[PDB]
RNA sequence: AAUCGAGCGUGUGA
């Protein structure tokens, strides 16, 4: 939603004209692409914690037991992007051509 | 059926032909598992016909791919049908629903590295309830030509073969309908002079049982008593 | 082996001037380069031994006393050898400028016309062959493959070795 | 210094349904015993079914019977799935012979006193002519697993090409077991539990017969690491 | 009936295969409490509000 | 046997020599017989 | 040591030497008709070979003199 | 006709009889590596899984070709450089090849993985039995944090 | 929805049931997926696919046994094959395969003699796919030839 | 595929020096990496040229390099296949250790095909203002 | 039919030391190699009997954690040691022993009297090293019978986890069994080490025939 | 000895 008003705003911008063509472009897939790293480090911390009741009935989070995590921090099948893709999102798509 | 299915089985299933359709609504007269009957409505009914509507259901009759095409009647005695409703299912068809495999119950978790690398671990119950097993059928033609020593005959009288291979022969050398026949086995008869035997056999390696026999004689042919 | 204007740098003239070593650490760290940037490891001999079969040939530039005509392009063992023959005769050896072939060029420029044709081009190579009236010796690996003999390496390598001894 | 397991009850909620009781047993041999049996239940079980069949008529199962609902295929499928409890052979012929319209179900093969049929309900076929006549020999074995067509042969290996059907025998009986380890209230002790095997069978078995057995089994195999040399 | 590995499904992504699982043991748990209802000769107004 | 290969061209005489006999009918192989 | 050759090669030196006395070796128990000493427990004539190499009591120059010594007689 | 014969002569041959396996297409040098064959009752080739790399190959309909070396001399070559044992290296880089993958990897993270309120936490073991038996016994779990003996 | 689905059904909402082992009976650590796939048999099975073969057919241009599955064929031991043997330094496996395995009449007997006669021999032979290529070298108009020696 | 090592040591004395690749700050191999297997053309020295850390015959092997790297060595010059004085062929030492075996290398075996192999395979692998100090 | 079996024809033991042998018998049934070899792990687990350490007495222990001098080992590791000691009693169910030794040097297990009923495994098992002169122990041991194994989690001045089951190493690996033409058959592989109260394979026989006859309810 | 074979197009897997 932030991403999303951001780029609101940068349109608005462009529609009173005070940057072109290709630096909204550019800019718009800067913001964006923060918008997927934020979103990337949002999951898989939240992905790589718990919470657990220790013996003196205190929290000591550790590493989480998640079987997905375990697959992708195990290095077993799988890496950090292919978990951002079905988890968090899929992030910015070429186009026929080198464009994004 | 697929339990988990998309809606679109039965546009697939009733667009491509396989599975016989109801031309005319009526009432079902007969039903068996080769032929269904309809007693035509005299809503639909257009003068100067006896308003009979009869269908005949292909059985296991082999396809391009060597697979089974086969027909089985989804309705029974006295059912009314309308237009366009399925009277027999075709392959992969149940109930007019298109249906390309089994619905199986499914475990994800490794078991002792027998799914390693996106392999499959099958329980024995799925062999025993013949969940995936298929029907194959093949075709092999033999063909009687003229030589240039003289003509081939069909004929039962191979020489050097044992007793067992002359038991399931009869008169003219092609063994009947419904038999077992493996690899090496004789279909229809002929030989060669030089006498050799030019009959056709079953390919080596494949063993199964005779569904179809079909002759195609060209005028001032003797046929034989099995012909 | 100092650049004047700027831009892409050819590798031919980087051989002609900078001298050897350098265009073969050229190649060697823009391959790896490539290689890495996709996140592969693979080592620089390998590359140093494409780089090497890319460069037995020598162009004479003045011959002198040598045997060898002025201006052909001769396999570089072949001058080592007339080299090691006139420090016998104690005389001075021709000077050689080496070339920087392609490696479809270098293959076809063998002096082997049985590999030359099998790889590509095979009419050209066969038409060269027979109007200079080439011989070939079984000492590559695929003279030997085609003929249907073992291969100059690994457990065949003894082999050959005592076919070498023996003739 | 152990306390023997034994049954002390045999629940027959229906006839394919029973929840026999075990008790007692220490901790951990409930669980151990529990996995053996439901395992040699599952494995070595004998029963009875459908080997092979002769229909009048008929070459081969690849075709179509006369005013009848189902294929040959179908009307042998139907037949594998046929409960039958035999005593005192390992093989019997049933004939069954039907006319007229109706649904031929297991009711109507003809009746002999050394074969009960389970379930008379069971449909076999449908017959949709009145002038269509279906008459049957099936041929019942007792046998232990699962033998497939492809695999098992004829004694000589030639048999009648027209009959020789041959159906793929399910000889086990039961098709689940499920097995809990329950605290038991016992008045003596506190570290007792009680065995609750849950089958679910084709009605063809006795439950106690069946539990019997297993334990027959195991022991014969264990005795050979007893009687060891 | 079938084991399956599940480090499958996150490198080669296809999740589908997750749900339409999830939606097969819902549809065949239904049709399994039809079947009790069926066994037990249940009256035709249970089936029905069923 | 033999430790090398020699390619060169081919005297009119050397092809000659190759040959057992020279083809003068175009045609391969009767279609009445079996024979060429 | 036997399908993969670590300690034998500590016993025979050279492997292209072991190589050839396994060729050799094995070209006379197929034709030589040499009695081993080894029970044959169901194993394969090429892995007694290896065995009778790891033990290391024949060698390349002892075998030359042994064929020396035949040549002669 | 398959007699015992056939049978025992099978087994005879099969054993210390190396066969070259091989996937298309030969990217590298171990695109082709000898095994020792063992008889199977069905109708595909067992690959062990660590050689999944060096193939390429995943068990998702991957097709292999089956080579048989024949004279004595090949036979030996397949034993002492073809075979998967004696290579392990990669002549790329000389790395490893046979690095697990998938269950094997997930198999021993898992085992290895550390859990703060485990059921035998703070336990002192003898040694390694010991967590064996407190494993398979169901007292403690996998992922308790002990104390242990370790030689 | 499918968690509703699974509710009306009693069913456990996660998709996740305790499953147990079936040969010691442990109850697995972690719930298990559990559920009902739509299989599917491809046209693709080892019925068809296997395919092995030992002394079959050839071709009449060269010796080599051509083919495949239907034809009884043998295995296109390519370019790259015999790049792979030559890394690993087998010389005498690749002259299996190239003089051995095909292009061979007269080696290709006795060595099935040997064989048996339990014996491993007669590896050299001159390829005849080479002679068919001289052949048709020399029928081209270009002499090419071997030595003596 | 003509190449083949056919020699063992042709004692040329003739190589490469290296440096580590350096884009930026970071460092892409150090030097162990590319020396490791390496034959040196040369006497290794400690800096302050006062000693000789490894004579130029060893094989240089990992404990080797782990010592150079507790010496902190800058650069070295190893023999090179490139400049082998070898006709026919190339010597042992100038191709470094066997990255498959890890001894040295024997005569008679067809690098030039295991370098194209090793080279080739990785293919399908493969796609289709101011300068700042950051260290101390 | 469904009464007969095959026999078994190869039951082979290989005898890698005294307490390390690997036993297997040729062939079991499919399914049947695993049914026997989580039975048999389990009653050897759990279900065998023997003696242990339980309690033992540290005088001057009131608050948390104390400590004492003269000792080279913790307290905690003398009584982990003290926990794999092999402990054999024939006549009583509970014995207390005590350990009489002193000196600077090697401390071995044979200085202990002998007794009557109770008899000492391994004399080579060492509890501690004296090095002082003034130092010297003399503790009081527990040991009681029992099977299997008990945590002191819950429930004489300090408690010790007992190791009854005289169980030190049980495995059981099963592996495809091949005759003339079955080749789905199982065959069970035991790997088995004892601490040297009962040998390896006996300690199997007895859980064999435990577990033979928890099963006499049934027997035709 | 009986024994036997190719090209082109097309669609498929790896
Ligand atoms: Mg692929
Ligand atoms: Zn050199």
């Amino acid at each position: 939603s932030e991403a999303e008003a951001e780029v609101a705003e940068i349109q608005e911008q462009f529609q009173s004209g005070l940057v072109t063509a290709g630096e909204r472009y550019n800019k718009v897939i800067d913001i964006w692409a923060a918008a997927n790293d934020r979103v990337s480090k949002a999951m898989m911390d939240n992905l790589q914690t718990e919470t657990v009741i220790n013996r003196d009935g205190q929290e000591e989070k550790q590493v989480s037991f998640n079987s997905i995590y375990m697959m992708a921090d195990s290095g077993a099948r799988g890496s950090a992007a292919q978990i951002r893709q079905l988890a968090g999102m899929r992030g910015l798509m070429a186009k026929p051509d080198g464009s994004i | 059926k697929p339990l988990v299915g998309t809606g679109m089985e039965r546009a697939v299933a009733v667009d491509s032909g396989v599975t016989a359709v109801a031309k005319r609504g009526g009432v079902v007269q007969y039903v068996d598992a080769s032929r269904i009957v309809i007693k035509v409505n005299e809503d639909e009914m257009y003068p100067g016909e006896a308003g009979i509507d009869i269908y005949n259901l292909t059985k296991y009759t082999r396809s391009n791919q060597n697979t089974c095409i086969n027909q089985m009647p989804c309705v029974s005695l006295g059912e009314p049908v309308e237009r366009g409703d399925v009277l027999a299912d075709g392959p992969s068809t149940d109930l007019g629903e298109l249906a390309l495999g089994q619905n199986m119950r499914v475990a994800f978790m490794p078991w002792n590295g027998y799914n390693f690398e996106d392999s499959i671990l099958v329980s024995e119950r799925v062999v025993q309830e013949d969940r995936f097993t298929t029907i194959h059928i093949q075709e092999l033609a033999c063909v009687s030509r003229d030589t240039k020593l003289g003509p081939e005959e069909i004929t039962a009288d191979i020489p050097n073969v044992g007793e067992a291979a002359l038991s399931k022969l009869d008169e003219s050398g092609i063994v009947y309908i419904g038999a077992e026949v493996t690899g090496g086995d004789i279909l229809v008869g002929k030989v060669t002079p030089k006498v050799k035997d030019s009959s056709l056999r079953v390919p080596n390696g494949v063993s199964g049982t005779v569904i179809d026999v079909q002759v195609f004689t060209r005028d001032g042919v003797e046929k034989d008593k099995r012909a | 082996g100092d650049v004047i204007s700027d831009g892409p740098e050819a590798p031919h003239d980087i051989l002609r001037l900078r001298g050897v070593h350098a265009v073969t650490r050229y190649i060697v760290n823009e391959v790896q380069d490539v290689y890495r940037l996709q996140g592969v490891k693979i080592n620089d001999k390998h590359i140093e031994v494409i780089v090497r079969q890319m460069l037995r040939k020598a162009t004479i530039v003045n011959a002198g006393s040598s045997d060898f005509l002025e201006g052909e392009q001769v396999e570089y063992s072949r001058v080592k050898i007339a080299n090691r023959e006139l420090e016998a005769n104690g005389k001075v050896g021709a000077t050689y400028s080496r070339d920087l072939l392609g490696i479809t060029k270098a293959s076809l420029a063998t002096e082997s016309f049985i590999s030359a044709a099998s790889f590509q081009e095979t009419t050209r190579v066969l038409t060269e062959a027979a109007v200079a009236g080439k011989r070939d010796e079984l000492r590559g690996l695929k003279e030997n493959v085609i003929v249907g003999r073992l291969i100059p390496a690994g457990t065949g390598y003894a082999y050959h070795q005592d076919r070498m001894r023996r003739r | 210094e152990f306390l023997k397991p034994r049954l002390v009850d045999i629940e027959q909620v229906s006839s394919t349904h029973a929840k026999v009781t075990l008790e007692p047993l220490e901790r951990g041999f409930g669980h151990t015993l529990g996995n053996a049996l439901r395992r040699i239940l599952l494995s070595s079980m004998p029963g009875c079914a459908v080997t092979e069949v002769e229909i009048d008529g008929v070459l081969h199962e690849y075709s179509t019977k006369e005013g009848v609902q189902e294929d040959i295929l179908e009307i042998l499928l139907n037949l594998k799935g046929l409960a039958v409890r035999v005593q005192g052979k390992d093989e019997v012929i049933l004939t069954l012979n039907k006319s007229g319209i109706g649904p031929v179900t297991a009711a109507d093969i003809t009746h002999d006193g050394d074969v009960e049929i389970v379930k008379p309900q069971h449909v076999i076929c449908h017959l949709t002519d009145e002038n269509a006549s279906i008459s049957m020999r099936i041929k019942v074995q007792r046998g232990r697993g699962y033998v497939p067509a492809s695999t098992r042969i004829h004694s000589e290996e030639d048999e009648r090409p027209i009959g020789r059907l041959l159906v793929d025998a399910c000889y086990s009986p039961v098709e689940r077991i499920a097995y809990n380890v329950e605290a038991a209230r016992v008045e003596q002790r506190t570290d007792l539990d009680k065995l609750v095997i849950e089958m679910e069978t084709n009605g063809t078995i006795d439950p106690e017969e069946a539990i019997r057995r297993a334990a027959t089994i195991l022991a014969e195999q264990l005795e050979a690491f007893v009687d060891l040399r | 009936d079938i084991v399956l590995n599940p480090l499958g499904v996150p490198s080669r992504m296809n999740i589908g295969q997750i749900l339409e699982t999830h939606l097969g043991m819902a549809a065949k748990g239904i049709g399994d409490k039809i079947n009790a209802m069926l066994k037990q000769q249940q009256e035709v107004a249970k089936l029905r509000e069923f | 046997e033999f430790d090398a290969i020699k390619i060169a061209l081919a005297s009119p005489d050397m092809i000659r020599s190759w040959s057992f006999g020279e083809v003068k009918k175009p045609e391969t192989i009767n279609y009445r017989t079996f024979k060429p | 040591a036997r399908v993969t050759v670590q300690d034998a090669v500590e016993k025979i030196g050279n492997r292209f030497d072991l190589v050839l006395v396994a060729a050799r070796r094995a070209r006379q128990m197929q034709v030589g008709g040499k009695d081993p000493l080894v029970p044959e427990e169901n194993d394969k004539t090429t892995v007694i070979a290896l065995r009778e190499i790891e033990e290391g009591l024949i060698n390349n120059q002892i075998l030359d003199v042994r064929e020396r010594q035949e040549q002669q007689e | 006709r398959e007699e015992a014969v056939v049978w025992d002569i099978l087994d005879e041959v099969i054993r210390e009889h190396p066969v070259l396996l091989n996937r298309a297409p030969t990217l590298h040098r171990l695109g082709i590596q000898a095994f020792e064959p063992v008889l199977i009752e069905g109708k595909a080739i067992q690959l062990h899984p660590l050689v999944c790399a060096a193939y390429n190959a995943d068990f998702d309909g991957d097709q292999m070709a089956v080579h048989v070396p024949l004279t004595l001399e090949a036979q030996l070559e397949a034993r002492a450089l073809m075979m998967s044992t004696n290579n392990i290296l990669s002549p790329a880089n000389g790395e490893p090849i046979i690095v697990p993958s998938q269950d094997v990897v997930l198999g021993l993270y898992y085992m290895t993985r550390d859990c703060v309120n485990a059921k035998g936490e703070g336990m002192v073991l003898t040694g390694p039995k010991e967590a064996e038996r407190l494993y398979r016994s169901g007292l403690a779990s996998l992922h308790a944090r002990v104390k242990v003996r370790i030689t | 929805e499918i968690k509703e689905l699974l509710k009306l059904g009693d069913l456990p909402t996660s998709g996740q049931i305790r499953l147990y082992d079936g040969r010691t009976g442990e109850q697995f650590e972690r719930p298990v997926t559990v559920g009902y796939m739509y299989m599917l048999k491809l046209n693709h099975l080892v019925d068809d696919k296997m395919h092995a073969r030992s002394t079959g057919s050839y071709s009449l241009v060269t010796q080599q046994p051509l083919g495949g599955k239907a034809q009884f064929g043998g295995q296109r031991f390519g370019e790259m094959e015999v790049w792979a043997l030559e890394a690993y330094g087998a010389a005498y496996t690749l002259q299996e395969m190239l003089t051995v395995k095909s292009d061979d009449v007269n080696g290709r007997t006795k060595m099935y003699k040997n064989i048996v006669d339990g014996n491993h021999q007669m590896e050299p032979g001159m390829p005849e796919s080479f002679n068919v290529l001289l052949k048709e070298i020399r029928s081209l108009g270009i002499n090419i030839e071997l030595e003596d020696e | 595929q003509d190449l083949v090592v056919t020699e063992d040591d042709c004692g040329t004395h003739e190589g490469i020096m290296m440096t580590p690749v350096i884009e930026g700050g970071d460092v892409k191999e150090p030097l162990r990496d590319r020396v490791l297997g390496r034959v040196t053309a040369e006497d290794v020295l400690k800096p302050g040229t006062a000693d000789i850390l490894v004579p130029r015959n060893t094989l240089l092997h990992e404990q080797w390099c782990d010592l150079l790297e507790e010496n902190s060595v800058d650069a070295v010059k190893v023999r090179s296949v490139v400049s082998c004085d070898t006709d026919f062929g190339v010597c042992a030492h100038c191709y470094g250790r066997d990255l498959a075996r890890g001894h040295i290398i024997n005569k008679g075996e067809a690098i030039g095909v295991i370098a194209a192999q090793s080279i080739g395979e990785p293919g399908t692998q493969l796609t289709m203002s101011s300068i700042q100090v950051k260290n101390k």
